[PDB]
């Protein structure tokens, strides 16, 4: 019901080979398991009477664009009776398809499509995972490292069709990036 | 147009009012601008700027000391 | 008699030409069916209005018969609006 | 459950609107009172003495500009609307050539005015700008010393007060 | 040195409880006043109709 | 309906994409329909325009990349279908001495 | 027989002015209850700003769609602003200040008022919206079926009356006004006329872009302008029928004290004064109905409770002998 | 019937760019005798359903591989 | 000329006096900046003193103010809302998102300014704007409407 | 079962709602809201500034409970910082967040009050956020968007003059609360057009994430600022108002009872107000006096290398969580070690609760959703980020 009774007891209770590795510590508690093992993690942590972890809060979403697993989706969960916080992560990839949890937490369905919009990490046995956030025509995954800032492609009114019509980016002042990194640190 | 008193003038001739509520603010002070047409929206100086909007309570002929 | 209604006709055609001016000076510049049942319904009891119409004004004339006669009217058409009422007809 | 004697309140009450007439004669005791609406053009909003709007290049007494390029201004503005470009001048000191900010990338936030080691930027009570074209709004540098010139007599005041804090 | 802050003994008190009052018009004399005036005023549209007729 | 898992090997690929052109094929009358294009463009050379998109995209050989290239596919058609895409888009996308010497005469980046 | 038109001209001009001008009275009398002032700064209090909105809908020229139909679609506010205006021929103000003094003039009244769904249902389905469409039809509906309520309260009254002559109700008053026995009919038959104008706690065409838009939402200036003139010139005419109906007309208060011998045209217009004040106060007090319990309101509540006072009051009536 | 169909089936056949007039028989794959891609398979049977209302439903339109298949299909369809 | 210039003269006072005593304009709120320019409306400010009623629909509002970002995906729409308006279509950039990129003025889904489409004719800049600052704008764009010889150039030509 | 296309241009729907839905002719089966018209991009331009430059992104989403937004972002920071900040700041901070809860709270009640109708309470309470709003404009330098808050203290000390006008405020804000509650909850229409409007089950809200006051409008105590409290609130005492039918007239209680509690703890804020500074002073991530830095070497150094650089977040990652008025907002930082997020997500409490409007509309009239998003209180700034 604290940090330390619950690492205890999900160090007992669950079945091994199902978490890869875990922390315990002041700003969170994790259990990162192999992109697998995903919907059993969850199924057990949202039915077991000593871990009623009910409400999964929010999928959050990382790139790194440096290891051989280039994404990684975090499942923040909270329980609401124990009055406790389980971070659960994995393991994603830019070519390869991850499993939903719309069916235990039905609050994910929105989020997934957000994390397949921001980032590009498809999902199985999912209803929709349709773009929810960007343009209807729109290219690319924008939250990756790759995307940049300024974007692909401009918006502009023309007068020779009465409409709106997308055009290639042209900046008028250029983003300045400020590079204030400095060495002794 | 009316009020308690009259405080001071400005070089542009319109003159500021100040009236005192008891508990409940509006109709503190105001401006009768000394032109009408359409008094350009925007004619108080520097030194009155502040005394109209509440910012200080100096009243603008002593903000120029 | 009748003669009260030619000042209305005549209101009615300098009106019509006053809509008309309003309008002419700028440019000088799916199936439902609960309607259905609602509109029978308004029909049949602005036939009931209808009737009751000659009924208050001749009612000193005819006394406690006439009256009586158009309360059998009443009852019959109130009988078949509680059935309405029942059948789902009113709310929605 | 009821007792005959309450069923015969709560249907008069539900019969006769009294909870409606209530609210009736709530929203009617206001009419009569004071209004809190203000003349805008004639008497204007209270302010403060911290209040962000359009800025204002201010000068020392003597007659030299206040701003000496140090860009602490520009690298610490969210918006990224602060562009300078400095040289030295032929007197010796360093100056701004080109200090212009884009008024519509501003928001007025306020980072700008804390970060000048010399006060030489500051935002004054003014705000009442709105222009015609968009092209007036990007603020160079004349236009923007002409304001801290304006403003000065009010600007300084400003400072001098809430000087305690910050 | 003259941090703002509460003066010397606190504040007055305020109240915050959703103070409830009754000035409605009553809770049964309403009927009364209704159906006594429906009665007599009834009486007067027969005498108004007897002077008419 | 839902997401299906990626297929294991490339045959399993194939006949998703085999699929894929035909819902794409099926769906077509709708779009020439809804969209009022009709003396800009006839449906057969649309077959034409959608095989080049599909066969240009052949030599991969991921059943994972596959697979997802059928997912934007999807996407992209269903954006089309519906009142998502905007007109003069769908036909925007769909429907000398040397190349040197005229990027030279146009530019230095080329 | 050449000055007819000059009378008609003579109800027509003043009406559309008090239109404009009631316009003002609500922007104003409806700010004050919400510590505002109104519009303040275009003339004296506002008194030029009805003259303001006015030329600026002269100008301005119309967008006309006219997608559907040419005529229809500009008819039916012509169509709506006729009905409106109509129903002034037979009002009487004092004594002989009427136009048309007929013998069926509460029947001329109802047929007039029932008569006005048409404009908000060749209007609605004129423009190709179905937002535009489903909204008037269901206005309409709502309009016909407060109707019969207005026709009952109207019968309610004659059986005491025993006439249809307008200007013999208010004579029939003399004695005491309609208000004082039959004050409940007087509360229905305000709240009905209230729903049947679609105003205050009833008007759905105004609920901004909820399942109902409004049958005006696509209508140029002009068009929206005479759609406005004859809703509210309908709101004028029934404030009047409500106080002329169950309040004496003309007649004064109580004629007790001797300052009461001043002209009678006036009491009418304060207490037309008065009925448009209770229209906006109710307006500005209380939230909407949705349109399902609306319907189901106004044949529950209304319907059966209007012939249960039809009855009773022609019952009291026969049982004493106390008939006209 | 089959032969007043096959004078309309052959001719759409024509606009494909790679068949030719005179390699073609009322027995002929397209896989095999054609040399066609099944992807230019699938062209080809898409271009049948657009010869009449019929769609050529998914599990029927695997068994056409020869124009005869084809042919007999078309011809024998109530649509 | 001149004797037919007196009139002429006073048909253009009284257009410019009727369309400044009226403006109707429409709120087409997006973001923060719809907050502050509802409640310059509000009984404070009273934005209705100057005949300045608020409109539902763009069919009847003869003026519009763009309070709030512009994204990608809803600039369609706001150019279809500006086309339905009558003819004088007076445009106010509410805002500094509004009135020119913004705050964001990079992202991939922003468009730089409400003047890349919908041509404006008064740029109030602020984030957000102060009610007052609202009030000058519009009193700004009054003193613009002032300007309109409409019916000399009609006459003129 | 034809579809009609919601989405109105104007702030009377609290515009940038598209709401695609199905209808049986009067009542809705399936609404399906398109979000995505007012994706800003922040999350995307979060990364590109450093951890100063980022704070007023924090106040432009949920642009009606701006100081509660940005201390979120500060907690966050502070935990990734082990940064201790004084007494005073700490007090003060809790007086701001209450403050917006009172803000957020009118707003949305009246909001939604003029959805429904009721347009007369709209300018009394706005008349009454005049007097809050002109708080803010003292403390800060803007009304609205107030970058008060900052990861060391607040930004600036208040000024003199502001407890006597807060606590002359809070004289007569419960009399105008009552003023305002009584035209609406003693009204009859007000309870037809809410009382069993939008049900939801304590399962429901749990099952789709809707932490605030809708996992409490359907009997769940869950405070986060009591289960969880981060600032001095176990000093301050409170109740938290708990409903027990789902409907929206609980929602509408449960509302107002917390602006009641909201004024209780502005009054206890401002009693027990202690003295000291308000930055803080362990580590370095706060500027130095600017009658400090003009006459010593250190100090100087330090404003430089704090508005350039800014400070060095240590390489770390967690997810903060404050109680928001809308609910529960929590923002999960991911530092790389530098001087700029690596990945800031914002969970916007407005998210689940828009999302999870399909199942609430559920065989509904179509005037009966656009009650059911007033009582939700949804604006776009956060749920688009
Ligand atoms: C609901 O939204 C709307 C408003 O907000 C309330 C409006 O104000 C308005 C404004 C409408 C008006 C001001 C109607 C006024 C029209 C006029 C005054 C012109 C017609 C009047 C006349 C021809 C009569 C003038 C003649 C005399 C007074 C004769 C004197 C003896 C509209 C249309 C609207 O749709
Ligand atoms: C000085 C001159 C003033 C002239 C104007 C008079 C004042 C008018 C002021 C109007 C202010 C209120 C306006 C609000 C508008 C909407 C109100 C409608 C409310 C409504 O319809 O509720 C109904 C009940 O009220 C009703 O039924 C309403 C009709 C009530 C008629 C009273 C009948 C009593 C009969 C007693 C007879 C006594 C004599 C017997 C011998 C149904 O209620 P619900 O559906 O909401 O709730 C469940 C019931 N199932
Ligand atoms: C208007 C409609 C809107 C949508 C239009 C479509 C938009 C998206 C189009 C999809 C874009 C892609 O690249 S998605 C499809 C890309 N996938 C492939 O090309 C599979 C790899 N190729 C093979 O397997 C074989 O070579 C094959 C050529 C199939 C046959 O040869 P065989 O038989 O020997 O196997
Ligand atoms: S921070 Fe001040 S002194 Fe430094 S460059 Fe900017 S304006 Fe000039
Ligand atoms: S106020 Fe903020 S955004 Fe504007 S110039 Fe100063 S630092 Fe940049
Ligand atoms: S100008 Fe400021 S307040 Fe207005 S939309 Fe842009 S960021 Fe928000």
């Amino acid at each position: 019901m604290d940090n330390q009774f619950i690492f205890k007891y999900s160090w007992e209770t669950l079945p091994k080979k199902w978490v890869k590795k875990m922390e315990r510590s002041e700003h969170g508690n994790r259990f990162d398991t192999n992109t697998d093992y995903l919907f059993q993690l969850l199924c057990f942590l949202k039915l077991h009477t000593y871990t009623r972890v009910q409400v999964l809060i929010d999928i959050c979403g990382v790139d790194y664009p440096s290891r051989k697993r280039r994404f990684e989706v975090v499942y923040n969960l909270l329980s609401t009776r124990y009055n406790s916080r389980i971070r659960v992560q994995t393991s994603a990839d830019e070519v390869t398809r991850i499993s939903s949890v719309v069916s235990l937490f039905p609050s994910a369905g929105w989020w997934e499509r957000e994390v397949w919009d921001m980032f590009g990490v498809s999902f199985i046995n999912h209803p929709d995972l349709r773009r929810i956030l960007t343009d209807y025509g729109f290219e690319g995954h924008p939250l990756r490292k790759d995307f940049p800032l300024s974007g692909y492609v401009q918006v502009r009114y023309d007068d020779p069709e009465k409409r709106v019509v997308s055009e290639p980016i042209e900046m008028t002042q250029e983003f300045r990036y400020f590079d204030f990194a400095s060495p002794w640190e | 147009n009316i009020g308690a008193t009259l405080v001071g003038v400005d070089k542009f001739g319109n003159k500021y009012y100040q009236k005192l509520g008891d508990t409940q603010y509006g109709r503190h002070r105001w401006v009768e601008y000394a032109s009408k047409d359409r008094y350009n929206a925007s004619q108080v100086p520097a030194e009155w700027h502040g005394w109209l909007h509440f910012i200080t309570d100096h009243t603008g002929d002593e903000l120029l000391s | 008699m009748m003669l009260e209604f030619a000042p209305i006709f005549i209101y009615l055609v300098i009106s019509l030409l006053v809509s008309l001016i309003l309008l002419g000076v700028p440019f000088l510049f799916r199936f439902d069916i609960r309607f259905y049942l609602v509109s029978i319904l308004f029909l049949i009891f602005d036939l009931e209005v209808t009737f009751f119409f000659p009924w208050a004004v001749s009612l000193n004339k005819i006394d406690l018969f006439g009256f009586w006669s158009m309360m059998a009217f009443l009852f019959i058409l109130t009988i078949g609006f509680l059935y309405e009422w029942k059948r789902g007809a009113l709310d929605w | 459950s009821k007792d005959w004697n309450t069923v015969f309140e709560r249907s008069i009450n539900t019969l006769f609107l009294t909870e409606m007439v209530r609210g009736l004669s709530l929203t009617l005791k206001y009419f009569f009172d004071p209004k809190v609406t203000i003349n805008y053009p004639f008497e204007k909003g209270p302010l403060s003495p911290r209040f962000r709007g359009e800025h204002a290049l201010r000068r020392y007494p003597t007659g030299e500009e206040r701003c000496i390029a140090c860009k602490l201004c520009e690298a610490v503005c969210p918006a990224q609307a602060i562009t300078i470009e400095a040289e030295e001048r032929e007197d010796g000191s360093r100056r701004t050539t080109r200090y212009d900010i884009d008024m519509t990338k501003c928001i007025y936030c306020g980072f700008c005015q804390e970060a000048c080691p010399v006060d030489a930027i500051v935002e004054g009570p003014n705000f009442e700008f709105a222009t015609e074209t968009h092209e007036e709004l990007l603020y160079d540098k004349e236009k923007l010393l002409e304001n801290g010139d304006r403003w000065e007599t009010e600007i300084a005041e400003n400072l001098r007060s809430e000087s305690l804090y910050r | 040195l003259l941090q703002d802050g509460p003066p010397p003994g606190g504040f007055a008190p305020v109240r915050y409880a959703r103070r409830i009052s009754n000035t409605g018009p009553s809770a049964m004399a309403m009927f009364l006043a209704v159906s006594g005036a429906f009665a007599w005023g009834m009486y007067q549209v027969g005498q108004g109709n007897k002077i008419r007729r | 309906i839902g997401v299906p898992p990626n297929s294991a090997n490339l045959t399993e690929a194939r006949r998703r994409v085999f699929d894929f052109f035909r819902a794409a094929c099926r769906s077509i009358p709708t779009i020439m329909d809804i969209y009022n294009l009709q003396d800009v463009v006839a449906p057969s050379q649309l077959r034409y325009a959608i095989s080049a998109q599909i066969r240009n995209n052949a030599h991969i050989t991921d059943p994972k990349v596959i697979d997802l290239l059928i997912f934007k596919g999807m996407e992209e058609l269903t954006d089309i279908v519906d009142h998502a895409k905007q007109r003069h888009h769908i036909i925007g996308q769909y429907v000398g001495k040397t190349d040197f010497l005229k990027n030279f005469y146009t530019s230095n980046y080329f | 027989y050449i000055a007819v038109p000059a009378e008609i001209l003579g109800i027509i001009l003043p009406l559309l002015l008090g239109v404009a001008f009631l316009v003002l009275a609500e922007r104003k009398v409806m700010a004050f209850v919400q510590r505002r002032k109104g519009p303040d700064v275009v003339g004296s209090f506002g008194l030029l700003q009805p003259l303001a909105d006015g030329l600026k809908l002269i100008l301005k020229e119309p967008i006309s769609p006219s997608s559907a139909n040419f005529f229809l679609f500009r008819m039916a506010p012509v169509a709506t602003f006729m009905l409106s205006l109509v129903a002034w021929a037979v009002v009487p103000f004092d004594y002989g200040m009427v136009l048309s003094d007929l013998n069926i003039g509460l029947l001329y009244l109802f047929a007039i008022s029932s008569l006005g769904v048409y404009g908000i249902i060749i209007a609605g389905r004129s423009s190709n919206s179905k937002y535009a469409f489903l909204g008037a039809l269901r206005s309409a509906a709502q309009m016909v079926s407060y109707e019969v309520s207005i026709g009952l309260i109207l019968i309610t009254v004659l059986i005491c009356v025993g006439s249809c002559n307008l200007s013999e109700i208010v004579m029939a008053q003399k004695q005491i006004w309609f208000g004082i026995p039959l004050f409940p009919v007087l509360v229905m038959f305000f709240i009905s006329c209230l729903a049947e104008t679609n105003r205050a706690p009833f008007d759905l065409p105004e609920a901004e872009a909820e399942l109902v838009a409004g049958y005006n939402v696509e209508y140029s200036s002009m068009g929206f302008a005479l759609f406005f003139l004859g809703e509210y010139a309908n709101m004028i005419l029934m404030s009047g029928l409500c106080t002329l109906f169950f309040l004496g007309g003309w007649l004064p208060i109580l004629d007790l004290p001797i300052f009461k011998k001043i002209p009678g045209s006036i009491w009418f217009s304060i207490k037309v004064l008065f009925f448009l004040f209770l229209y906006i106060w109710v307006r500005a007090a209380f939230p909407r109905y949705r349109y399902d319990q609306l319907m189901g309101l106004g044949w529950k509540v209304f319907l059966p409770l209007s012939l249960a006072w039809v009855v009773s009051v022609s019952g009291l009536l026969v049982t004493f002998q106390w008939l006209p | 019937d089959k032969s007043e169909v096959t004078d309309r089936v052959l001719s759409v056949v024509k606009n494909f760019q790679k068949v030719d007039p005179s390699k073609v028989t009322p027995k002929a794959n397209f896989q095999n005798d054609l040399g066609l891609d099944s992807l230019d398979s699938v062209e080809v049977v898409m271009a049948l359903e657009e010869e009449f209302g019929f769609e050529i439903p998914d599990n029927e339109a695997d068994k056409i591989q020869s124009i005869d298949l084809a042919v007999d299909f078309i011809a024998s369809h109530p649509q | 000329s001149k004797a037919a210039e007196f009139v002429i003269s006073k048909v253009d006072d009284l257009m410019n006096w009727a369309r400044t005593g009226s403006i109707w304009p429409m709120t087409f709120g997006l973001a923060c900046c719809a907050v502050e320019m509802m409640h310059t409306g509000a009984a404070r400010y009273d934005l209705d003193r100057f005949g300045i009623i608020f409109r539902p629909s763009p069919r009847q509002s003869d003026c519009m103010i763009v309070a709030g970002t512009l994204t990608n995906k809803m600039a369609p729409a706001l150019r279809k809302v500006y086309d339905q308006m009558p003819e004088p279509r007076w445009v106010i950039s509410m805002g500094s998102c509004a009135n020119g990129g913004g705050y964001y003025h990079y992202s991939y889904s922003v468009v730089r300014g409400c003047d890349r489409i919908v041509p404006v004719d008064i740029y109030v800049p602020g984030c957000p704007p102060t009610a007052e600052a609202l009030l000058y704008g519009l009193l700004q764009l009054q003193k613009k409407i002032n300007r309109r010889k409409d019916f000399l150039h009609w006459w003129n030509k | 079962n034809f579809t009609l296309n919601f989405g109105p241009q104007h702030p009377a729907a609290h515009g940038v709602l598209r709401l695609v839905l199905e209808m049986n002719g009067e009542v809705v089966e399936r609404a399906e809201p398109h979000i995505g018209l007012l994706h800003r991009g922040t999350e995307k331009l979060i990364e590109y500034k450093t951890y100063l430059q980022a704070l007023p992104y924090f106040d432009r989403l949920d642009y009606v409970s701006m100081m509660a937004q940005e201390h979120a972002y500060s907690l966050a920071v502070e935990k990734l910082l082990n940064c201790e900040v004084p007494l005073r700041a700490q007090y003060i901070r809790v007086l701001f967040c209450e403050i917006t809860r009172i803000l957020n709270h009118l707003l949305a009640l009246t909001t939604h009050a003029m959805d429904v109708g009721a347009l007369t309470p709209f300018l009394w309470a706005f008349e009454e956020r005049e007097k809050l709003l002109e708080f803010y404009e003292r403390v800060s330098g803007a009304r609205m968007h107030a970058s008060f808050i900052r990861p060391g203290g607040v930004a600036q000390d208040l000024p003199l003059g502001l407890c006597r006008d807060i606590d002359s405020f809070t004289q007569q804000f419960a009399s105008r609360i009552d003023e305002l509650e009584e035209m609406l909850t003693g009204n009859r229409i007000w309870k037809q057009r809410l009382v069993d409007i939008g049900t939801v089950t304590a399962q429901q809200a749990k099952d789709w994430g809707f932490s605030g006051v809708m996992l409490r409008g359907s009997g769940v105590c869950w405070d986060l600022r009591r289960a969880a409290p981060y600032d001095v609130y176990d000093q301050l005492d409170f109740d938290v108002p708990v409903g027990t039918r789902g409907d929206c007239y609980d929602r509408y209680c449960i509302r107002i009872e917390e602006m009641r509690q909201s004024l209780r703890i502005i009054v206890q804020c401002l009693n027990q107000m202690p003295s000291g500074m308000i930055k803080a002073d362990d580590r370095k991530l706060c500027p130095p006096s600017r009658c400090r830095m003009k006459l010593s070497m250190e100090s100087l150094i330090h404003h430089f290398e704090l508005y350039t650089e800014g400070f060095s977040v240590p390489a770390s990652s967690t997810y903060t969580a404050v109680e928001a008025p809308k609910g529960e907002f929590g923002v999960f930082l991911v530092s790389n070690g530098s001087n700029r997020p690596y990945r800031c997500k914002i969970r916007a409490p407005g998210f689940a609760h828009s999302q999870g409007l399909d199942f609430m509309s559920k065989h509904h009239m179509l005037a009966d959703v656009v009650t059911i998003i007033g009582t939700q209180d949804i604006v776009f700034g956060e749920v688009d980020r």
